C-alpha cells in the first residue's frame, strides 16, 4: 500500500 | 570506492518525501528510477528501484552505526545501493539515471 512493507533490496540482480 | 558510498549515487537516505517519492520512482516512465527514502515505521528506511518488467521494494532497518536490510548488514543504505549502481546490468539502470519521459524523452 502506501506505508508498510519489510524486506527491500538485498542482493544484486 | 569499489563499491560506491562517493562514486554512486542513492546514498540520499535522510530528509526527503516519503512514499511520494518511492511511487514517484516506482511510476516514472523509464526504468532505472532508484531513491532511498524514509518510512512511517521506526528504524524502517526504503528503497525505490524500477527494474525492467521487475518492481519490489521494502523496510530497510537502520542503525546509528551500521544499516541493515531485510537479509545482510550494510554500511549506511548507500553501500547496498552503492553495490547495485556498482552491479546493476538492468540495461539504463546503473544508480545514476534520471526517469525520462515517454512522451517528452
Amino acid at each position: 500500500d502506501t506505508e508498510v512493507y519489510e524486506s527491500p533490496y538485498a542482493d544484486p540482480e | 570506492g569499489s563499491p560506491g558510498i562517493h562514486e554512486s549515487k542513492e546514498w540520499y537516505h535522510a530528509s526527503l518525501t516519503r512514499a511520494q517519492a518511492e511511487h514517484m520512482l516506482m511510476r516514472v516512465p523509464r526504468d532505472g528510477a532508484f531513491l532511498v527514502r524514509k518510512r512511517n515505521e521506526p528504524n524502517s528506511y526504503a528503497i525505490s528501484f524500477r527494474a525492467e518488467g521487475k518492481i519490489k521494494h521494502c523496510r530497510v532497518q537502520q542503525e546509528g552505526q551500521t544499516v541493515m536490510l531485510g537479509n545482510s548488514e550494510f554500511d549506511s543504505l548507500v553501500d547496498l545501493i552503492s553495490y547495485y549502481e556498482k552491479h546493476p546490468l538492468y540495461r539504463k539502470m546503473k544508480l545514476r539515471y534520471p526517469i525520462n519521459e515517454e512522451n517528452s524523452s
